[PDB]
Order: C-alpha cells, then structure tokens, then sequence
C-alpha cells in the first residue's frame, strides 16, 4: 500500500501570441485532485475530486497564488532558454515539469522527485539525493550553475520532505474512501476466424483499475513472444482501463492455448480460454 | 499542496 | 522536436448494434501539444465530441481522451482523424469493433 503525489507542469509559447499558456495538474497516488488553467477566465486552482472541496477558501486562495508565481516563473524561463538555444522569435515552445514524492506503506517519504523538460527533452532534474543537478545539454549546464550557487537544491529538498510528505498525508485521510479501492479485470476470449486454417484467440480484460496489467498467452507452458498482438492499455472513459492481447493460432488445436491476466487487484492471476 | 519554484531557469 | 501521435479508437462498452454507447479515441505519445482531433460518421465530422484536457505522460509526451455518443450499426463506420505538425498529412483510424 505505497502512495504518492505529482504536480505536472506545463507552459506553452506560441509564435505571435502575447504570453504563454500555463496549466498545472496535481495528483494523489495517480488520479488529478486539482488543476489550474491559465485561459480560463478567471484563472485559478480548481478541484477534481469531490474530495478536495473540504478545503476552504483559504486553500484556494494561497494556492491559486501559487500558480499565478509558477505562471510567471515559466514565463521567464521560457525567455531565458530561447536565449539559451539561440532560437529566435517565432516558432512555438514548451517547459514542462514533474515534482512530488513517493511514500512507503509506512507513511515514509521514499522518494523525492523534481525534473523539468524543453521541447519534450531532458532538461534538468533534481538527483535522488536531493542535493545535485543531472543536466546533460550544454545550454543546460548554464541553469545548472545557476542553480548549485544558490542553493536552489536545499529549497527543492525542504518542500519534497517536508510539505509534499505533510500535505499528501492529510490528502489521504480525506479522500480515504475514493482512491484506496482497485477495479478487478473482469476477463474473456473471443474467436476470430483468418486465413485458411487459422485463427485469432483474442483476450480480453475490462473495467479495472488502475491501469497497470499483463496479458500474456501461453502455449501449454511457455509464454509467447511469437507475434503476440496487443494494445496499449486504454481508458474507458468511466474511470476504469481496458486492455487485449492476442495469438495466431491453428484451427482446432485452440484449446492448448491458455490466457493469463495479471492485476493488483486479482487474488491471484486469472487463467482463462476460448469456450464455445 | 503545490510547489513554489526558486531561481528562474 | 515531434512526436508522432498514437491512436486507438474503441467503444467504452461492449458494441451491440441498435443500444446507444460511447465511441473514444485516445491519443498518445505526441509533441507539441497543439493537435486537432475530429470523430467521424461516415467521412463526415461529428458535431459535438467531448475532449478531455491537455495531459502529460512521465516520458513528457502528450495525450487526450475524445469520445461522442453513438449507436453502432451494422453498417455505419466510424473513425477518428488526427492532425498534428509531426505528420505531413492527417491519420485516419477506422473503428473495429473486435479491437
């Protein structure tokens, strides 16, 4: 039973419009429970979970500041990293950042997290240790040096061990109904006729949740990397996932097949096949 | 509750 | 740089011809973020699809959920068509009811 909260951070710039776009998701143990958005009207940190509207006013308020600070900030970074590339005015760009951490089933701060991207790449990122600075570009090693001779490192630290790990705590005492309980996959094979003495064993799980899962088949044994088909596990829209996998296989020797769905919310895996 | 960033890029 | 997006098209529940249902088309692993999504019913534009709001991935890529009501028959075909800068022309992908 581990848990974590993220908040995900993007600005955007585009060629001839006046200031970027600034949009903030956070989220507990994987699921959004708040957002801000800079084109709204009347911009501010919003909840979305039924669960954060416990929070008064004044959490909105110190928070919605917040974003207005971050807006600017990325602002700003923008305009220094276009100096930084040497780009020049015109095209469209982007900044992005993770941060938040990771607890144990012991309540315990795992891990600490703090990364940012430029055009969707690595830019640079807080170490393990909260103490040090991964930055492989060149025009990030400018950033880098800014950033180790102002101690911006000890200010990131003191937030991912201290707030990020206090806050996430009271979050899951208030939203300790919602978000505890998984979707077990519910699991069937469908039969797919194809060339000539041979078929399609598609299986096929749906409704669960969260959306981590494996599909693999068999062949009385052995596992099936032999093109094995499958999707990328998929939203239903209604908050649970789906997900397939499938086999070639010959006509009539289809029962020697057998599909396997592993999920955390399964006693143990589920074994399954064609049935007519 | 939401970071709040230190030294600009 | 561009990523190229990804797209699966499927109903949220199981297809049965005549018993309305919700059509989604799930876009994934893109950059940059702006991208035009369109559903449609036989070549043509479907009037009122519902979009989710810009998310990203912890690889930094971009994805969206558009879905529309719809009842699926057996001879009408849907598809959901994508426009973004890392494709010289828009993709097309048909919804298959076994997939």
């Amino acid at each position: 039973g581990p848990h974590s909260m993220r908040y995900f951070e993007t600005a955007v710039s585009r060629p001839g419009l006046e200031e970027p776009r600034y949009i903030s998701v956070g989220y507990v143990d994987n699921k959004e429970f708040v957002r801000f958005d800079s084109d709204a009207e009347n911009p501010r940190y919003e909840p979305r979970a039924p669960w954060m509207e416990q929070e008064g006013p004044e959490y909105w308020e110190r928070e919605t500041q917040k974003a207005k600070g971050q807006e600017q900030w990325f602002r700003v970074s923008l305009r220094n990293l276009l100096g930084y590339y040497n780009q020049s005015a015109g095209g469209s760009h982007t900044l992005q950042q993770m941060s938040g951490c990771d607890l144990g089933s012991d309540w315990r701060l795992l891990r600490g997290y703090l990364q940012f991207a430029y055009e969707g790449r690595d830019y640079i990122a807080l170490n393990e240790d909260l103490k040090t600075w991964t930055a492989a570009d060149m025009a990030a090693q400018i950033t880098r040096r800014k950033w180790e001779q102002s101690g911006a490192a000890e200010h990131y630290k003191a937030y991912l061990e201290g707030e990020c790990v206090e806050w996430l705590h009271r979050y899951l005492k208030n939203g300790n109904a919602t978000l505890l309980r998984t979707d077990s996959p519910k699991a069937h094979v469908t039969h797919h006729p194809r060339s000539k003495g041979e078929v399609t064993l598609r299986c096929w799980a749906l409704g669960f949740y969260p959306a981590d899962i494996t599909l693999t088949w068999q062949l009385n044994g052995e596992e099936l990397t032999q093109d094995m088909e499958l999707v990328e596990t998929r939203p239903a829209g209604d908050g649970t996932f789906q997900k397939w996998a499938s086999v070639v296989v010959p006509l009539g020797k289809e029962q020697n097949y057998t599909c396997r769905v592993y999920h955390e919310g399964l006693p143990e895996p589920l074994t399954l096949r064609w049935e007519p | 509750k939401a970071v709040y960033n230190f030294a600009t890029m | 740089i561009q990523k190229t997006p990804q797209i699966q098209v499927y109903s949220r529940h199981p297809p049965e011809n005549g018993k309305p249902n919700i059509l989604n088309c799930y876009v994934t692993q893109f950059h940059p973020p702006h991208i035009e999504i369109q559903m449609l019913k036989n070549g043509k534009k479907i009037p009122k699809v519902e979009m989710s709001d810009m998310s990203f991935s912890k690889d930094w890529s971009f994805y969206i959920l558009a879905h529309t009501e719809f009842t699926p028959t057996e001879t009408d075909t849907y598809a959901c068509r994508v426009k973004h800068d890392s494709m010289a022309e828009p993709k097309t992908v048909y919804w298959d009811r076994d997939m």
